[PDB]
RNA sequence: CGUGAGGGAAAGGUGAAAAGAACCCCGGGAGGGGAGUGAAAUAGAGCCUGAAACCGUGGGCUUACAAGCAGUCACGGCCCCGAGGGGUUGUGGCGUGCCUAUUGAAGCAUGAGCCGGCGACUCACGGUCGUGGGCGAGCUUAAGCCGUUGAGGCGGAGGC
RNA sequence: GUGGAGCCUGGGAGUGAGGGCGCGAGCGAUAACGUCCGCGUCCGAGCGCGGGAACAACCGAGACCGCCAGCUAAGGCCCCC
RNA sequence: GGAUGACCCCAGGCGGUAGGGGAGCGUUCCCGAUGCCGAUGAAGGCCGACCCGCGAGGGCGGCUGGAGGUAAGGGAAGUGC
């Protein structure tokens, strides 16, 4: 704290309590005690849980006949009225929100912008994002490096 | 059910005659007839007990050597202020006194106990002025 | 002396308590005879300046 | 119908005032005009001038009539202190504070 | 006529139109209870040793209800021992019907 | 996160001062005085109930007592009576008959001494 | 503030928009009362909200024969709201503040004028028990590298 | 003898200023609201409740809450009560 | 008893300082949330003799206030004077 450290008044006598510094945090504009400093909040969860994790994650909606492969996004070619035309040909109105999982990059820029749809590259398929969403809808491409990482 | 609380009664007028009674077996009676102890409707928070007279005071009777021996106490609060009055000398100077100093003592304390000592009226000698209330004449 | 000092605080009931002689009293005032206006008994009417049933000062 | 007016912030002590205030309260307006003349104290002058003030109003904005007019409410508020420096022995100071009022006089209508 | 009955471990003197609350007793509401009688009083008079034998008050219950909340408060000096709790005693509303002398 | 008193503290002192309502000087207006006068209303409240049931039962018995010796006995005799003759009638209600019904009572008082 | 080195504060908020109140009235002024502006002026500049201590006016109840940790329990009177509640308190019963420290405090032992806001068991890395899960004669990666731009993977050196 | 009994392995303590009373001793003066031990008890932590005028440790008794119900304990029952 | 916190019946325990253990209440912040409550009135402030909870509290309603607030379920602390 910026404060110096003299002792504001003597030990004895003056008949006031006896402090010290004006650093100290029983004053007002002393520093605080045990407050936050910066922190790191990682840690290394094991990989077998991690890979497990993204089975069921995957497995959960597929039990629950939420799960769709698809093998190619017909016309959409990076404008987004286009996904929404294939969206609607697939089931997708937007009742429900999607987890969209493609390398194909034109597809991903398409749907992206809209509220009901997150978009992945299948390296960055994860379990918070499969939980978060209630359609998974993954590219056959997608869905064979899914099974690379979990076998 | 909630216990019964009586409606402000009219007090009834007793006579006592004090004559050749023991000082302090008269006094309690009188304390109970002052409560209204003898009252089933009997409520200890309102004055609501008897009224009473007595006479021929001055020939109350007491036991033992008390004549000469029971010293009525009074201090003053100055220095030395305390004087020493003989039973024998308060019945030759203020003779109701006697009656009265033993009843207030055996009623209780507080502003009640203190208006139902007002309640009792004490004479030496046969008569009293209190016709006009035709008081009830009881034996104790 | 050993500063003497006070060992409770006032209550406020006691210290408006002590107060309880506090308020002024009204002037005391009579009419002038001349001019009606109200004023100090036996003191020259500052209004019209009579006193004693003649003129005595120059209001 | 109600008129009336306040000083506020007069640089005079809340309890000085009262004092005087007390005089007037439930007066005609021309007994506590003759009670104020009167007043050996400082706070006379002020009060007289919010009375008047107040008489104005009542006559002038409000359509009651000078002579049915008396003094309905009056109060004595406290303002903000003004917090001055007394420098006693020794290396001392104290803190006087000069006290300020908010005087208030209401006037109301005397029927018949 | 009057009665006095026993229930809930008190007594109560009851006479057909009063409305009386007394512990909780288990009975629907709108149904018919039978009490115990200690005394009969006012034209004739019948004294209980302890109950009498043929008689008995009939009360309709109206039903059942928590009283006021009572704070019962507990507190220890110089040891930090403090307590709270909050209390509404159950009870039974009845109307007396009819006293079966 | 910072979490500051904020709304806190503020009502939890005045829960204290509602419930403090009508007590004298400092002990209505002051939350600390209040918490100090309401620790002994609470104890004295607590005690008092325990303490009224006796306090009627004291005044049940005086009131039957004179209603006793209306009829030559006193309340030891009686209540003795009554015992042995198996009329369990409590105090509560006997001082309501002693003074509401004496007719009653007087019989009440015709079985005791009979018991004996 | 200190000779100096040096110490070292307090102090944010009208309104959507100044539309920041022409003009008249009392006043020396301050201040106010009207008029006016504004959705709102106890938003009027000493300006969002406006708690508490604290001071005041008005109203109900109550108090000048009364003995008190100030309450509580009972009853009665008066006042308010409409077989019930609320406020007040005459009488009666009971009744030794809080905290701290102590063998023991109402204690004539400590601390506290009152109110509001600040104020004290934390985090990192190791360790040891317990616990929820993943794998199991196996378990696990560190730095780093790649990818994301709140996406995760690789990396077996090493550790148990 | 089934008890907030007992035993074993581990985690977390606090305490390591006691005090009154009864009995058995030493010290002192067959002194101390004295001191130091032994067995016990209560207070400590039961300064909650009844009795003892008032009073931690004497007598009665181990407070979960509510009731305008009943029986008792010590102690009491002329009035205060 | 039913079958595993569904509730019911019966029985016992439930004074408490140091201290051990258990279960909860609330404050700030994050996920829930491109959502939902909100000018037909957010938060906060002042009331209530009303409702729910043993309690910490949580509702509801009237007034003030004038633009924010944030659920079920979970996460993290500058968390209660
Ligand atoms: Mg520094
Ligand atoms: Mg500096
Ligand atoms: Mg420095
Ligand atoms: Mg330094
Ligand atoms: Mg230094
Ligand atoms: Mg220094
Ligand atoms: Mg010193
Ligand atoms: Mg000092
Ligand atoms: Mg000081
Ligand atoms: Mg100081
Ligand atoms: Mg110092
Ligand atoms: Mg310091
Ligand atoms: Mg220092
Ligand atoms: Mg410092
Ligand atoms: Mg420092
Ligand atoms: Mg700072
Ligand atoms: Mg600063
Ligand atoms: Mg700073
Ligand atoms: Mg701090
Ligand atoms: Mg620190
Ligand atoms: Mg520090
Ligand atoms: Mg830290
Ligand atoms: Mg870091
Ligand atoms: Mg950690
Ligand atoms: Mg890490
Ligand atoms: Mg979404
Ligand atoms: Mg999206
Ligand atoms: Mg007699
Ligand atoms: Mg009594
Ligand atoms: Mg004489
Ligand atoms: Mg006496
Ligand atoms: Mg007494
Ligand atoms: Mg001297
Ligand atoms: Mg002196
Ligand atoms: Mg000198
Ligand atoms: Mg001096
Ligand atoms: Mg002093
Ligand atoms: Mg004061
Ligand atoms: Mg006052
Ligand atoms: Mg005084
Ligand atoms: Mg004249
Ligand atoms: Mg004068
Ligand atoms: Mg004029
Ligand atoms: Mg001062
Ligand atoms: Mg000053
Ligand atoms: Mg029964
Ligand atoms: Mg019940
Ligand atoms: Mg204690
Ligand atoms: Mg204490
Ligand atoms: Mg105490
Ligand atoms: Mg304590
Ligand atoms: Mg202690
Ligand atoms: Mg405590
Ligand atoms: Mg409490
Ligand atoms: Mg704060
Ligand atoms: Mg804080
Ligand atoms: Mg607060
Ligand atoms: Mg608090
Ligand atoms: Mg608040
Ligand atoms: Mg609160
Ligand atoms: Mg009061
Ligand atoms: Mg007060
Ligand atoms: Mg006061
Ligand atoms: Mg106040
Ligand atoms: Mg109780
Ligand atoms: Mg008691
Ligand atoms: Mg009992
Ligand atoms: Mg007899
Ligand atoms: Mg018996
Ligand atoms: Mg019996
Ligand atoms: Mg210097
Ligand atoms: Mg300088
Ligand atoms: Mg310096
Ligand atoms: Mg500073
Ligand atoms: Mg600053
Ligand atoms: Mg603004
Ligand atoms: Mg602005
Ligand atoms: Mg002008
Ligand atoms: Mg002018
Ligand atoms: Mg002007
Ligand atoms: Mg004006
Ligand atoms: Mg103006
Ligand atoms: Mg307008
Ligand atoms: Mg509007
Ligand atoms: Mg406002
Ligand atoms: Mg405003
Ligand atoms: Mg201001
Ligand atoms: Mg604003
Ligand atoms: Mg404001
Ligand atoms: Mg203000
Ligand atoms: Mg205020
Ligand atoms: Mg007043
Ligand atoms: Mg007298
Ligand atoms: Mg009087
Ligand atoms: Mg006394
Ligand atoms: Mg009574
Ligand atoms: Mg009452
Ligand atoms: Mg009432
Ligand atoms: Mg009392
Ligand atoms: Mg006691
Ligand atoms: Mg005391
Ligand atoms: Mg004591
Ligand atoms: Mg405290
Ligand atoms: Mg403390
Ligand atoms: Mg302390
Ligand atoms: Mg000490
Ligand atoms: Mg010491
Ligand atoms: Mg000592
Ligand atoms: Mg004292
Ligand atoms: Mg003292
Ligand atoms: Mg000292
Ligand atoms: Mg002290
Ligand atoms: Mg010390
Ligand atoms: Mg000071
Ligand atoms: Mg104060
Ligand atoms: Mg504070
Ligand atoms: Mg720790
Ligand atoms: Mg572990
Ligand atoms: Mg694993
Ligand atoms: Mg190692
Ligand atoms: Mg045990
Ligand atoms: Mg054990
Ligand atoms: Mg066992
Ligand atoms: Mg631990
Ligand atoms: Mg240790
Ligand atoms: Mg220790
Ligand atoms: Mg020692
Ligand atoms: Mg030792
Ligand atoms: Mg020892
Ligand atoms: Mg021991
Ligand atoms: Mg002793
Ligand atoms: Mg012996
Ligand atoms: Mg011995
Ligand atoms: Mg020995
Ligand atoms: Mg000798
Ligand atoms: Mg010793
Ligand atoms: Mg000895
Ligand atoms: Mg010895
Ligand atoms: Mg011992
Ligand atoms: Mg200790
Ligand atoms: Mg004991
Ligand atoms: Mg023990
Ligand atoms: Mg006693
Ligand atoms: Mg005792
Ligand atoms: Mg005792
Ligand atoms: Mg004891
Ligand atoms: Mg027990
Ligand atoms: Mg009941
Ligand atoms: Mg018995
Ligand atoms: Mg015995
Ligand atoms: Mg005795
Ligand atoms: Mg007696
Ligand atoms: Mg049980
Ligand atoms: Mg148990
Ligand atoms: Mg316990
Ligand atoms: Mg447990
Ligand atoms: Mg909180
Ligand atoms: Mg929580
Ligand atoms: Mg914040
Ligand atoms: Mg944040
Ligand atoms: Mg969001
Ligand atoms: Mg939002
Ligand atoms: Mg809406
Ligand atoms: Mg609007
Ligand atoms: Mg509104
Ligand atoms: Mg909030
Ligand atoms: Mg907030
Ligand atoms: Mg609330
Ligand atoms: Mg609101
Ligand atoms: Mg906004
Ligand atoms: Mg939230
Ligand atoms: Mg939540
Ligand atoms: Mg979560
Ligand atoms: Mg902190
Ligand atoms: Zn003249």
């Amino acid at each position: 704290v910026a404060y110096s450290g003299r002792k504001i008044w003597p030990q004895k006598h003056t008949g006031r309590a006896r402090h010290g510094d004006i650093g100290a945090p029983i004053f007002v504009g002393g520093g605080v005690v045990f407050g936050p400093k910066p922190r790191d909040y990682s840690y290394t969860l094991p990989k077998k849980v991690r890979k497990k994790g993204l089975a069921m994650a995957v497995a959960d909606r597929a039990r629950e006949g939420k799960l769709l492969l698809v093998e190619a996004f017909a016309g959409v070619n990076g404008k987004t009225k286009e996904f929404l035309a294939w969206a609607k040909e697939a089931g997708l109105d937007g009742s429900e929100s999607v987890l969209l999982v493609t390398g194909n990059e034109l597809v991903r820029r398409a749907a992206r912008n809209l509220p009901w749809v997150v978009t992945l590259a299948p390296e960055g398929l994860n379990v918070y994002d499969i939980v978060r969403t209630e359609r998974l809808v993954m590219d056959l491409d997608a869905w064979e490096v899914f099974q690379n990482r979990i076998g | 059910m909630k216990t019964y609380v009586p409606k402000q009664v009219e007090p009834r007028w007793v006579l006592i005659d004090a004559e050749g009674k023991t000082l302090g077996r008269l006094a309690t009676k009188i304390a109970t007839l002052l409560r209204g102890k003898h009252r089933p409707d009997w409520t200890p928070n309102v004055a609501m007990g008897d009224f009473v007279v007595v006479v021929n005071a001055d020939k109350i009777r007491v036991t033992g050597k008390k004549l000469e021996q029971k010293i009525y106490t009074r201090y003053s609060g100055y220095p030395g202020g305390l004087k020493k009055i003989p039973l024998e000398k308060m019945l030759a100077t203020h003779p109701e006194r006697v009656l009265e100093h033993a009843v207030k003592g055996m009623l209780p304390k507080g502003p009640l106990g203190r208006r139902l000592f007002k309640r009792l009226k004490v004479y030496a000698g046969p008569d009293h002025p209190h016709q006009a209330q035709r008081p009830e004449k009881l034996e104790v | 002396a050993k500063h003497p000092v006070p060992k409770k605080k006032t209550s406020k009931a006691r210290r408006d308590a002590r107060r309880s002689h506090h308020a002024l009293t009204p002037p005391t005032l009579v009419p002038c005879p001349e001019c009606k206006a109200m004023k100090p008994p036996h003191t020259v009417c500052p209004e019209c300046g009579y006193y004693a049933g003649r003129k005595v000062l120059e209001v | 119908m109600e008129a009336k007016a306040i000083a506020r912030y007069v640089r005079i002590s809340p309890r000085k005032v009262r004092l005087v205030v007390d005089l007037i309260r439930g007066k005609s307006l021309e007994e506590a005009r003759n009670i104020l003349r009167y007043t050996n104290k400082r706070g006379a002058y002020f009060v007289a001038k919010v009375l008047e003030s107040a008489a104005a109003n009542a006559v002038n904005n409000h359509d009651m009539l000078e002579d049915r007019l008396y003094v309905k409410a009056a109060y004595v508020d406290e303002g903000p202190a003004l917090k001055r420096v007394l420098p006693r022995a020794r290396g001392r100071a104290d803190i006087i504070k000069k006290r300020t009022s908010h005087i208030t006089v209401i006037l109301g209508e005397k029927h018949g | 006529m009057f009665a006095i009955v026993k229930t809930g471990g008190k007594q109560y003197r009851v006479e057909p139109g009063l409305k009386l609350r007394v512990e909780k007793l288990d009975a629907e509401p709108g149904a018919t209870v039978e009490l115990p009688v200690l005394l009969l009083g006012g034209e004739k008079t019948v004294v209980g040793t302890p109950v009498v034998e043929g008689a008995s008050v009939v009360a309709e219950v109206l039903g059942h209800g928590r009283g006021k909340k009572i704070l019962v408060s507990k507190f220890k000096a110089k040891v930090q021992y403090r307590r709270k709790k909050g209390h509404r005693q159950p009870y039974t509303e009845l109307l007396i019907k009819e006293i079966r002398g | 996160p910072r979490a500051k008193t904020g709304v806190v503290r503020r009502r939890k002192h005045k829960k204290i001062l509602k419930l403090a309502k009508g007590y004298w000087g400092l002990r209505s207006k002051s939350f600390r005085k209040a918490r100090e006068t309401l620790f002994a209303a609470g104890n004295y409240a607590y005690a008092h109930r325990k303490r009224r049931k006796r306090d009627f039962r004291r005044l049940w018995i005086v009131r039957i007592n004179a209603a006793c010796r209306q009829h030559g006995l006193n309340y030891s005799t009686f209540i003795h009576g009554l015992k042995k003759a198996g009329i369990e009638v409590d105090r509560k209600n006997l001082a309501d008959l002693a003074v509401r019904e004496p007719q009653v009572f007087a019989e009440l008082v015709e079985r005791a001494k009979a018991a004996q």
